[PDB]
DNA sequence: TTTTTT
């Protein structure tokens, strides 16, 4: 059973699908899924599902020394969480099914 | 020509408008005397000179908030007291049941004309206050800590049900059908809000407020009143230093903040507020600890200050005048 | 059975808008 | 043989429906005037490039909307200046009852021309904004806050009376029968909504706008108006930065940013827009903290450089008519 | 369609 094997909380479970190639280190892909749990809490090095000023982004969460959100691809750079900036985190990715 | 059949078609529409809804449901701006913005004083002469208008805008939504013990209670019969001293009816609706009425009266409030109301549910408030304002013979409504505006569906319930968002629902209702009778009868409605914590923010204001967005969106001046510090008769704890930031303005600038005692038993101190607003405005001089008003030294510290101020009331007025004509952007007519 | 939301999150950039026409599927029917 | 008769049936079909309905029922598009796009300027240099055709379409809908205090009535009050300054007729239907006559002046509207209308309900409201665009001599219309278009029904009605949808229908009929109107009459309706929190929402943005989803498919250019810090002069907070978001655009490239900042009694800050689109363009050299136009330094800062360009007029126009030129994708006749 | 809650 698949659902007992990756799913802790199946009631704050939900599924992605990955666009984008800025996270290809951290071994997620454009097209792939990504399995959320919702319910739990965030913390460094965690990869999130993120929005930034409104605008959803998959990056890795740092806390120190600055809160910022980076990503796993050379050739992208990280977002620094600046002056009014509302980042929402709505889940941490636990699983990437290729 | 063609100026001339718009107009033309202008003056048939404005009359078919105005036949259909009434006399004043469409005019020009420029002559609408409902659109101006009247206030009335809010017990504190720095806070009225923080909302730039004078006071709280009479026909609009005004939101107080603050932690536990800020003195919103105070601030808010401090102000009906005020509107009473001028003739004016009020309304209390107590929805957290923590009223004192002899507290009330100790801070200047008519107690035998102030309408009270303990609502049961939200719903019942909200409608007391809709009824009020519909009435037009009460001019200041406050819902005291529309924390405890809870809906009837939620009373009716158990505790542990979850009731996702009806709270805000009523609420944003409440301001909907509320909003356009309190500008026709020119009723003030002031809102006491509670603090509540957002969870899990890592970045930006953790504290939010009780009942939703909507009185966010609606309400015209939102006040954010705090403790900062004692005031202090040597060992016994008189009194309590408020500081009030108007974080939301829509009849002047907002984000100015204002800095008064409120002394218990007596209300917010005038006196210290008139020391403070003459010695910015050059008016008193202030050498170290010393005051002084036009050379005379008048005492050493801020207490001792106010209780001189106290003792005379000429130049109280004197200095209370130059203060209004100087400080005040916009002079009340 | 759980929401597969039709839009794709961006992980490149801070995607403009992301709506959630929830589409609802389990893991057995879904990889096998 | 084929052909010609295909071509005589098309042309019968034709003229049938042009006397059935009109000389304007039906015909070529290329060659159909009325459809052009015809645009007025926002008030905002920055809002005008992102918005691709030089500003809002005449004879569209246009929502605008976002959080508490970002700046929506600002902006709608300065599209209303700059139509007014050419000449053009607009009306202002504040359903939330909280507009000030003095701040619309101050920020450039004639008040004298500006038609205002405070309507008890939604309905009446809605049918103002019919009659005003079946007139043709109104140019635009603005109604504030569709989250206070209140439907009849629900202000006969109770506090906590469960109305589904109802202002969702009433949103609906209303664009059904006005966006014809408005096309005919080639009057701009703009939208101000305010932002409601979506309950529930696991993933994705869990904010939506009041009034239903008829306005989200029946606007033409639909913003979203956001404060993302403060202007200060040192201590005292006298603007606030902006961010607009076009996130429906019909007539040009959508989810294009613009940035200004809202001055508090002057509105929106045109000449530090003028001054970023400079530096942008490389028109006006950034050094550091330095600007300078053509090696001449102009001052220290964005402020500073706000201000030397707006004491030399001259050298203002210059760089706007360059600007303009060069950024404008669709530059208007 | 409607709307946060700690
Ligand atoms: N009856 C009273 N007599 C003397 N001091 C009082 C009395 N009631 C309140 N105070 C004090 O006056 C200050 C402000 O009181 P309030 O106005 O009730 O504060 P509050 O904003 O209402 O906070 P809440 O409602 O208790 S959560 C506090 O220091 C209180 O301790
Ligand atoms: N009369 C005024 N004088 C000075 N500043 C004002 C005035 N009215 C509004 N402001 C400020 O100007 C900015 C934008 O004002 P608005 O246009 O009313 O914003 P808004 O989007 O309409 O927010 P709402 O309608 O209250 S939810 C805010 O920072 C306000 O505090
Ligand atoms: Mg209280
Ligand atoms: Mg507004």
């Amino acid at each position: 059973d698949l659902n007992q094997l990756l799913i802790q909380h199946p009631s704050a479970t939900y599924f992605v699908k990955a666009s984008g190639d800025s996270m290809i280190d951290g071994g997620i892909s454009d097209g792939d899924l990504l399995i959320v749990d919702s319910a739990i809490t965030a913390s460094h090095g965690d990869i999130v599902i993120a929005a930034v000023d409104g605008e959803f982004t998959v990056a890795k969460l740092q806390l120190r020394p600055t809160v910022q959100l980076i990503p796993m691809n050379s050739a992208y750079s990280p977002i620094t969480i600046s002056s009014e900036d509302t980042l929402d985190v709505f889940g941490v990715v636990i699983h990437v099914v290729k | 020509a063609i100026d001339e059949n718009k107009q033309k078609a202008l003056a048939a529409a404005l009359g078919q408008i105005e036949k259909q809804f009434g006399k004043g449901s469409i005019m020009r701006l420029g002559e609408d005397r409902s659109m101006d913005v009247e206030t009335i004083s809010t017990g504190s002469l720095s806070l009225d000179i923080a909302l730039g208008a004078g006071g709280l805008p009479m026909g609009r939504i005004v939101e107080i908030y603050g932690p536990e013990s800020s003195g919103k209670t105070t601030l808010t019969l401090q102000v009906i007291a005020a509107a009473q001293r001028e003739g004016k009816t009020c309304a209390f609706i107590d929805a957290e049941h923590a009223l004192d009425p002899i507290y009330a009266r100790k801070l200047g409030v008519d107690i035998d004309n102030l309408l009270c109301s303990q609502p049961d549910t939200g719903e019942q408030a909200l409608e007391i206050c809709d009824a009020l304002a519909r009435s037009g013979a009460v001019d200041v409504i406050v819902v005291d800590s529309v924390a405890a505006l809870t809906p009837k569906a939620e009373i009716e319930g158990e505790i542990g049900d979850s009731h996702m968002g009806l709270a805000a629902r009523m609420m944003s209702q409440a301001m909907r059908k509320l909003a356009g009778n309190l500008k026709q009868s020119n009723t003030l409605l002031i809102f006491i809000n509670q603090i509540r914590m957002k969870i899990g923010v890592m970045f930006g204001n953790p504290e939010t407020t009780t009942g939703g967005n909507a009185l966010k969106f609606y309400a015209s001046v939102r006040l954010d009143i705090r403790r900062i510090g004692a005031v202090k008769e040597g060992e016994n704890v008189v009194g309590s230093e408020t500081r009030v930031k108007v974080v939301k303005n829509k009849i002047a600038a907002p984000f100015k903040q204002a800095e008064f005692q409120i002394l218990y038993g007596e209300g917010i101190n005038f006196y210290g507020e008139l020391v403070d607003l003459g010695v910015k405005e050059k008016l008193i001089e202030k050498a170290g600890a010393w005051y002084s008003y036009k050379g005379e030294k008048i005492g050493q510290g801020k207490a001792n200050a106010t209780a001189w101020l106290k003792d005379n009331p000429e130049t109280a007025k004197e200095i209370e005048k130059k203060v209004r004509e100087l400080l005040l952007s916009n002079p009340n007519s | 059975t759980f929401p597969l939301f039709s839009d794709l999150v961006q992980c490149g950039f801070p995607s403009p808008a992301a709506d959630y026409v929830e589409q609802r599927i389990d893991l057995n029917q879904l990889l096998i």
